[PDB]
RNA sequence: UAAACGCUGAAAGCAUCUAAGUGUGAAACUAUCUCAAAGAUUAAUCUUCCCAUUUCGCAAGAAAGUAAGAGCCGUCAAAGA
RNA sequence: ACCUCGAUGUCGACUCAUCUCAUCCUCGAGCUGAAGCAGGUUCGAAGGGUUCGGCUGUUCGCCGAUUAAAGAGAUACGUGAGUUGGGUUCAAACCGUCGUGAGACAGGUUGGUCCCUAUCUAUUGUGCCCGUAGGAAGAUUGAAGAGUGUUGCUUCUAGUA
RNA sequence: UACUAAGUGGAAAAGGAUGUGAAAGUGCUAAAACAGCAAGGAUGUUGGCUUAGAAGCAGCCAUCGUUUAAAGAGUGCGUAA
């Protein structure tokens, strides 16, 4: 469960190694992100060669959690490190490859292009 | 003045009982019934062919209940005797009436059917899908069902649209 | 309304696994045939109401009141009695089960005692937030709230009645309502209940017809294994 | 409708009533509906 | 029911939601939902069970003499300072 | 300058909130220089809700990102026999300025003791006695009450009016 | 014996209103009153400057005259007019 001034990483393409949270949008005092939730986010740690630079107040969807969530069926997913993706309004990536494995619950929220430029979706 | 106003009527078809409270009117149509309050300050007389109200005092409260029975008297009369008919313009793009069975159904703009219940002694008729006649005996009962129909669809003064009465003009507005 | 009402005990919490893949939890109530002790009509009484006994028990453990109203009624001795309001159509003196009672998937409500917490305090309690704890502090840590309302000749000058402090909690009438029936079981007389029950396993439970949703029934399936034998 | 401490006719055509003891002035434009009198 | 809109209708032959009569109308109000509640002294209702002695005199009197039930004590915890 | 100098602890913050409506959102309606969407103004309405941070002791305030909304006040500018003491205002020390001087400044800065076991009443819980007119064990009705009431996004209706 | 219909009485101003009672005058009226209903409601002409234009209803030059019961360089709406 990301939460208020979070630090995690960025599983994508885009030059930006460490990103911090900064509102997890969506309602009035929504305390965490779960899988699938969009946030306000600020690159921290960037790169010369990117397409972001540090400072910028982008949006970004969290894949990965360490906490993990449960699933109807009773399965628990769990990964190890929290990580987003830097999205634009459309919902659609803002780097051209996806890194590692990404969560089942970016489907029911949209977010096609995002499975179709993963690796592998669990 | 309404109270002192000749009720002419002619005894072919409608008589008119008068009870202590409670005026029977019967003719062509349905019988018509009026209900009198207790202590009603103004005394009915029933010669042959003409009934005259007189009153008792010079009270405010009289001369209105002199006048407003007249007048109730003089519409019961009338819709027994020949009814009355109310006419509803239903113009728009979309828009038809039309009757089944004792529920008159609309579909004006809206997602969920309308659908109207027809009071007793009231016949709604459609000859027209643009226009509906309210036929009735008593005026007040055929006056709410026309405007309880209006209600979904009041008309809007930048075009036509909407529930109009038969020759009701409204104040135009140019919406550029 | 045409109220349903049942008595059992609850023996524990499961769970099942369904057909639209979903991880169902569940309690399992343990409920024997009830019998209809007394019928009280609306017009005789002034209102309608059916009270059953239930948890049947030896005649030796009964007080001499109770049991010579159970041998003057005719019916077998039970230590518990209760009744329902708005239950009516049911003949005195017969047994009902909960399967002529409600459906396979309806929705039913759940009351039952609460289980016992004792004395507890205000944040426990009141669902209230605890002072700071650093940056300097004082003796009252676990704090209850400030009661004043005024200070002075012109302001209430008294902590006003229903306050929210410190008390018992627990051992207390609930209601869960919209809870959905799995499944019956006749041959052990076990009922299987969505969700979660209050009270301590093995109370007592009561089990109505819910009011905001009376005639609703939501279908419900299990799943069976298609598993087979080694290879 | 608009609500005055003080209301008087517009145009020659709004007339004044009194109605639920409160007076109000109506007209065939309304714009001229005035309450609170 | 508030604001608002009415139908039929006069005082004031017109008009007019109002004075009689008859409607529509909000998370506000009264109930529907949950909990507690006859110390509600205005102390309620129903069901079941147990009392219905011998004498003296004095009767919501005495001496003994008659039951349902409850409590003290012990083992406890679905409870609990 | 009427109460209080044989003592009424004074800013801000924390916890708990309650009340008023001159209504910020949600709810209903009239007018519009209201085509639709989104607005403006007025009327009715207090049931619920009314965010997190950066700088400052701060209230205030500016800024950042959200939200349906980030309302105006009162309650000893609520609340220290509930917490803190950053600020003000003890003794220490320095800067600027005034004074010949000791010293002084709603000028600035560093540091600096916040006590009390609750008698009455108020309140949250839990008991004993007695009454309810024979006693006891059960099941009830419900006079008077308390608790909750927030709202968003997507799809369809329909790219229809 | 009158008055009030507001619980006014039982707190308030500038201002607003066909609430109601009393009084004192004045106009018309059964040679017909007022409201409403049914008809007409004019001609030069759409006068002229003026204005892109106004000419019954822009500012004007003013604020015409006949027929006739009546009619206005118009009562508004409204039309580029
Ligand atoms: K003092
Ligand atoms: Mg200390
Ligand atoms: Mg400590
Ligand atoms: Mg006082
Ligand atoms: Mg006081
Ligand atoms: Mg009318
Ligand atoms: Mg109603
Ligand atoms: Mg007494
Ligand atoms: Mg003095
Ligand atoms: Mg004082
Ligand atoms: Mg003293
Ligand atoms: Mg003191
Ligand atoms: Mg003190
Ligand atoms: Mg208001
Ligand atoms: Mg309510
Ligand atoms: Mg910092
Ligand atoms: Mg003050
Ligand atoms: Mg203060
Ligand atoms: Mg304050
Ligand atoms: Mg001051
Ligand atoms: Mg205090
Ligand atoms: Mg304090
Ligand atoms: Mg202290
Ligand atoms: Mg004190
Ligand atoms: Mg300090
Ligand atoms: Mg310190
Ligand atoms: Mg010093
Ligand atoms: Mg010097
Ligand atoms: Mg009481
Ligand atoms: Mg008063
Ligand atoms: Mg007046
Ligand atoms: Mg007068
Ligand atoms: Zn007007």
């Amino acid at each position: 469960m990301v939460s208020f001034m979070t630090r995690l990483n960025v599983a994508d393409n885009t030059g930006a190694k460490q990103v911090g949270i900064i509102k997890v949008l969506g309602s009035t005092r929504k305390r965490y992100a779960f899988l699938g939730d969009v946030v306000v986010v600020s690159v921290k740690d960037a790169i010369p060669s990117g397409m972001v630079k540090k400072g910028q107040v982008l949006r970004a969807v969290i894949v990965r959690t360490k906490k993990g969530q449960q699933r109807k069926d009773g399965t628990h997913l769990k990964f190890d490190d929290n990580a987003c993706v830097l999205i634009k309004e459309d919902k659609s990536p803002r780097g051209t490859r996806i890194f590692g494995p990404v969560a089942r619950e970016l489907r029911e929220r949209g977010y096609n292009k995002i499975l179709s430029l993963a690796v592998e979706v669990v | 003045k309404i109270g002192n106003r000749t009720i002419t009527l002619d005894p072919a078809k409608v008589n008119l009982n008068f009870q202590k409270d409670h005026i029977a009117v019967k003719g062509p149509l349905g019988q018509i019934e009026l209900k009198l309050p207790p202590n009603l300050p103004l005394k009915f007389e029933l010669k042959d062919n003409n009934l005259q109200i007189t009153r008792n005092n010079e009270l405010k409260q009289s001369k209105i209940f002199h006048g407003t029975y007249n007048a109730l008297i003089t519409n019961a009369i009338i819709g027994v005797t020949q009814g009355f008919e109310k006419k509803l313009r239903l113009v728009g793009v979309g828009y038809r009436a039309n009757v089944e069975g004792e529920t008159l159904n609309l579909q004006l703009g809206y997602s969920h059917p309308i659908k109207e219940k027809i009071p007793k002694g009231l016949t709604v008729k459609v000859e027209k899908n643009t226009e509906i006649t309210i036929s009735g005996i008593s005026k007040e009962l055929v006056g709410q069902f026309a405007t309880e129909v209006r209600k979904w669809r009041k008309p809007e003064p930048y075009k036509g649209k909407g529930v109009l009465y038969f020759d009701e003009v409204i104040v135009r507005k140019a919406g550029k | 309304m045409e109220i349903r009402g049942i008595f059992g005990v609850k023996v524990g919490m499961s769970q099942v696994f369904t057909t639209n893949n979903e991880r169902l939890p569940i309690t399992v109530i343990y409920c024997e045939p009830n019998q209809v002790a007394g019928v009280k009509t609306e017009a005789k009484d002034k209102y309608s109401a059916t009270l059953l006994s239930f948890d049947t028990v030896e005649n030796k453990k009964l007080n001499k009141p109770q049991q010579g109203f159970f041998e003057k009624n005719n019916l077998k001795p039970t230590k518990h009695l209760q009744e329902i309001r708005n239950m009516t159509g049911f003949e005195m003196g017969q047994q009902i089960t909960p399967q002529n009672l409600f459906q396979v998937g309806e929705y039913v409500d759940v009351s039952a005692i609460s289980k016992g917490r004792g004395f507890t305090g205000a944040i426990k309690r009141w669902n209230f937030k605890i002072g700071p704890l650093g940056h300097g502090a004082g003796y009252p840590h676990r704090f209850q709230g400030s009661v004043q309302a005024g200070r002075g000749g012109a302001s209430a000058q008294r902590v006003f009645k229903g306050k929210k402090m410190s008390g018992h909690y627990g051992h207390e009438k609930v209601t869960v309502q919209n809870l959905r029936i799995v499944g019956f079981d006749e041959a052990n007389m076990l009922v299987l209940v969505s969700g979660a029950i209050a009270g301590p396993e093995g109370g007592v439970v009561l089990i109505r017809t819910a009011k905001k949703k009376p005639g609703v029934v939501k279908p419900i399936e299990l799943a069976v294994q298609t598993e087979k034998a080694p290879e | 409708m608009k609500v005055r401490a003080s209301v008087k006719p517009i145009c020659k055509d709004c007339k004044i009533i009194k109605r639920h003891q409160i007076v109000r002035v109506i007209c065939k434009t309304q714009k001229h509906k005035q309450r609170q009198g």
